[PDB]
């Protein structure tokens, strides 16, 4: 029972605004919902609402980055990654400009707004962009570490955030390093690689597996791009089987990124837990996670399948 | 007077739509009362007088079409379609619930009488231009009605669609702007000012008619004037009160996307029922 | 040397217009270049130029599809897949509308217009959309078969096309079936899976490999979504090693799709020939393919690497 | 006096830019002569009179900025930057070649004096609004000049960017429209008519000045009027001839994106050299 990653983001932005006069923040009439509203209240002269205009949001952010500002641009993930995709591509990533995109309301945990608002594709879109770094915090502590690191990095960054409160995984002392994943639990039988809301569920699955004599390694991979290739290969050598778990399509996200690495370096089973190439629907976050197979019990089922496939 | 009786009946239907909106958003614990209540008189006129539609023939090729481009106002569309007989009124009690047909934004594949899946702002208006283009090609007598928000017109696709509707001479397209002055982060003039709004639509080749969006005779007259304008499309700029009909919601930014608690549903229904009893006095 | 896939597309549209009264064609001020110009000349009554307005191009196509038309919407791949991504997502794919997107000038073979115009991400974007089918013709004969099939099937289709003349691969008798790939050559040592311009280069690489005693199977996978899972597993069981070859990023396209399938079903090496997570640049098509590693000799080098990993 | 000598020198520079455009597109076998030649008088005025820039200090924080939103006209920008001394003139002979800095569309990380990587229509204008917003916050004396095409203004992002520039009162942004009437598939009025163009820009909150885009004194005077207007942005609508200066290219749709063959380069340079000799007569 921790705060939402969007709430941790809003507080981290105010901290950055206090530390660094070059930070500016933009939104697209969703400041109340993304939690850029905290910064908007503290620093109104460095906050720019662009109205309901996500293509121009990202173009204006690109231009601000060339006048000595470090812009954070926010809206919901479907609109940030998708409506503005080709502006991010040609005005931010190609020229390698210093823009941070902090997109909230990703995944099914958006809930009742339903399919048009539930981003299940945003990691596929941001991972394919050259020069983009893609970071997916698990909880409030890792959100604060990732937001502060994104402000220090020179170049494009996408931070994926969520609507709903999520359980604590990391301590307040967490240090975020791009290209490094974290072993949260050791085990010889299988590795569960997860990010976002699925990291806490992977730890719950690992407790359920221990109760039936299966020892799962659990890896958090908030750093989706650049991914921790060395930790994936180490996990493959130790355990011989991987389950991936993501609040995202099984196409083009974490499962895809892990399959790409291990198929070229150390080929082993990679069984993917995620949204099965469908759109979502309106419902409570918990009812949606149950229906679409994003629960600890679904991770346990995927581990049982992976164990039948391993050498 | 059949015309005076017709207007009273439309005011009673608009009141019923408002009562459905408040109840269904309350029960869902989720949804958009302010921008639903602002549009109830417009949808009463469209669904109960002006549109040629048949719930017994929802795929009638020459039917008039309504597109809710501001798709978060799904409660007022669902209320209208239920009262017109497109689906059971019992569906309204499962708005925004898992497995319910009544999604938070309209899904054309799940709800009879929903002509487009909307909810991404600007997109419904672009699809309405495509519907009008195809119906013009097929010599259809159909009219395409589309409701826009005044925050929504900050989207670039709206201006692309407007330019295209003028170029293709789509006089069978009637746009309506819910001109309530508010969006999520504040008044539209503070967030991203679209004024002068009528001058922008005229410069994009639309006839512009300004009405009081809570005056049913003015809305009827504006739709008749749109029908008679043949050079291209018309937009009806309908000045409205966000949360119209509920005292504590009227002109309030914070009732955009917040569900009333049971005590607030009871208060809102009491006001609307007092309003309704006063109409039964006429 | 054969005609460009865009030229075969323009001719196939005229053939469809002659036999199918529901076909309509849209462009965004690139009719001269996409070759929708052939249909525009033959059937001006069913051709709609939308000007330089790709979001509205796709929204108007969606609306036309609801009035009983079968729209083909064209522009360059970077603008079709990227500028209009979220309109394709929320107005076409979510409602499963009957819109065909035929996007030309994909990949590096665009040439001198350079990086902003060279689509290296479009297959990743279209593959992640639920309800989208993604078809990538190798040559003129397969382009004609794919365009005609796209008009027959119900629902969203993305057809990826190119600028320049490409060699003949398929016979005039080619039959295209969504979800089915084609074995163009048998071999026991390795499988090369390719699509688009890379299929002809895979066949040239297989001739070079035969000369050094390596027998390569060559598979065309124009049907990227739905992919031919059964043919990939058959190929993996027969040969124990795969090279994928695509005029696209190694992220999220064919290499990703094949790694996802084989990591779930029959883990083997998958060595990926593609653009190495970079943007392109201005140059002649041939100079760009050489610099960015998209030649038959690069496929030979990838096969030698894959064979080092084979069990 | 010195004013009339100043104007003659700008006409000679514009002629030199046109000669560079024809030669570099011919040598590349690739590029966009029509929309490069239409803009040569505008870029002569900006790069050789009005803009405060220093080729020895290309990242001077208070420099004026030029954004080529219609990025396919890169030949005329590269000709101007080479003649101003930002990089060697020898670079022009490797336009659009592999491993060369002069990319087909401007690349800000490869070419000194290029302020934004452009080529995707509408995007450069949006970035220019962001530059002006940041420079206004820092109270920089810098001006942001941005050149748009008249096909380019069919993009929705242009109208989003215009609405934002008016809302944020960006008087430090001067837009220029290359109003030549042509795009790839034909005249703009046939493909997707943006008229009435001046009414659209006024309705989006811009001051509008109309000029002959081949009249150097009118361009200078319009830039001064924009500078003196402190309340908001200005757009200069510059009526131009696509292919201006080359008889067989003038007002021709087909010279948008086609490279002249050596015989056509020779003919075009002969006309421009005859034009240049006539200027040396004044
Ligand atoms: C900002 C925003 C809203 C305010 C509308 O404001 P409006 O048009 O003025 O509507 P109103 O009649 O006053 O209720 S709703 C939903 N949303 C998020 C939203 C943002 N971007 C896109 C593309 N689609 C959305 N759905
Ligand atoms: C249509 C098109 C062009 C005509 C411009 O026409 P214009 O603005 O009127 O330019 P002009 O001054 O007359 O040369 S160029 C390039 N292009 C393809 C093109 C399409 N879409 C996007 C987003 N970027 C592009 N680059
Ligand atoms: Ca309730
Ligand atoms: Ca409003
Ligand atoms: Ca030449
Ligand atoms: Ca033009
Ligand atoms: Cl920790
Ligand atoms: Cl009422
Ligand atoms: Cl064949
Ligand atoms: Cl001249």
């Amino acid at each position: 029972g921790g705060i939402a990653t969007r709430e941790a983001y809003g507080k981290a932005l105010v901290e950055l605004g206090q530390e660094n006069p070059k930070i500016v923040v933009l939104d697209a009439d969703l400041s109340k919902s993304t939690k850029t509203s905290d910064f908007a209240k503290a620093f109104p002269e460095r906050f720019f609402n662009m109205g309901i205009a996500e293509q121009n949001l990202m173009g204006v952010a690109a231009g601000l980055s060339t006048v000595g500002k470090i812009p954070f641009a926010s809206t919901f993930a479907v609109f940030a990654a998708g409506r503005a995709f080709e502006i991010i591509r040609n005005s931010i990533c190609y020229p390698k400009l210093n823009v941070k995109i902090a997109a909230t309301h990703a995944g099914l945990t958006v809930g009742e707004d339903g399919a048009s608002h539930q981003a299940i594709e945003d990691l596929a879109l941001m991972r394919v962009l050259p020069n983009m770094q893609v970071f997916v915090p698990a909880d409030a502590a890792q959100t604060r570490a990732i937001v502060k690191k994104a402000a220090e990095i020179e170049g494009p960054v996408y931070i994926r955030l969520g609507r709903s409160g999520v359980p604590e995984v990391f301590s307040p002392d967490i240090r975020f390093e791009p290209g490094r994943g974290t072993v949260l639990k050791e085990g010889k039988d299988v590795t569960i690689v997860a990010l976002g809301i699925m990291t806490a569920k992977a730890l719950e699955a690992a407790k359920m597996l221990e109760a039936e004599g299966i020892a799962a390694r659990v890896v958090d991979m908030a750093s989706l791009k650049p991914i921790d290739r060395e930790l994936l290969v180490e996990s493959a050598r130790l355990t011989g089987a991987v389950v991936t778990a993501e609040e995202h399509s099984v196409i083009g996200g974490l499962g895809s990124a892990v399959a790409e690495v291990l198929s070229e370096e150390y080929p082993i089973p990679v069984v993917k837990v995620g949204v099965n190439d469908v759109f979502g629907e309106s419902g409570t976050p918990q009812a949606l996670l149950e229906k679409y197979g994003l629960t600890a019990r679904d991770v346990v089922a995927a581990v049982q399948k992976a164990l039948t496939l391993k050498r | 007077d059949d015309m005076q009786d017709e207007i009273l009946n439309l005011k009673l239907i608009a009141n019923q739509l408002r009562q459905h909106v408040v109840k269904m958003v309350g029960e869902a614990n989720s949804g958009h009362p302010g921008g639903s209540l602002s549009a109830a008189d417009i949808l009463a006129v469209l669904f109960f007088k002006e549109m040629r539609i048949d719930p017994a023939n929802p795929k009638w090729q020459d039917r008039d079409r309504f597109v809710l481009s501001k798709g978060h106002a799904s409660p007022v569309l669902y209320a209208a379609l239920a009262e017109r007989g497109f689906f059971p009124k019992e569906w309204l009690s499962q708005f925004r619930k898992i497995n319910s047909p009544l999604q938070g934004h309209p899904d054309m594949k799940k709800v009879p009488g929903v002509e487009m899946s909307t909810g991404s702002l600007g997109q419904g208006f672009s699809t309405a231009v495509g519907m009008a283009l195809g119906l013009k090609l097929d010599r259809s007598p159909a009219r395409v009605y589309v409701l826009l928000g005044d925050g929504e017109i900050q989207e670039g696709i709206v201006w692309e669609a407007a330019m295209a509707a003028a170029h293709y001479k789509l006089n069978n397209l009637t746009a309506i702007l819910d001109y309530n002055g508010l969006q999520i982060d504040g008044p539209v003039q503070e967030v991203m000012n679209p004024e002068p709004v009528a001058d922008k639509w005229r410069s994009f080749g639309f006839k512009v008619i300004t009405v009081d969006g809570h005056n049913i005779p003015e809305i009827i007259n504006a739709i008749d004037a749109a029908r008679l304008h043949l050079e291209g499309p018309t937009i009806i700029i309908a000045k409205t009160v966000k949360g119209k009909g509920v005292s504590f919601m009227e002109n309030r930014v914070e009732w955009h996307g917040s569900a009333p608690k049971p005590e607030q549903v009871a208060e809102a229904l009491s006001e609307l029922q007092v309003g309704r009893e006063k109409l039964w006095e006429e």
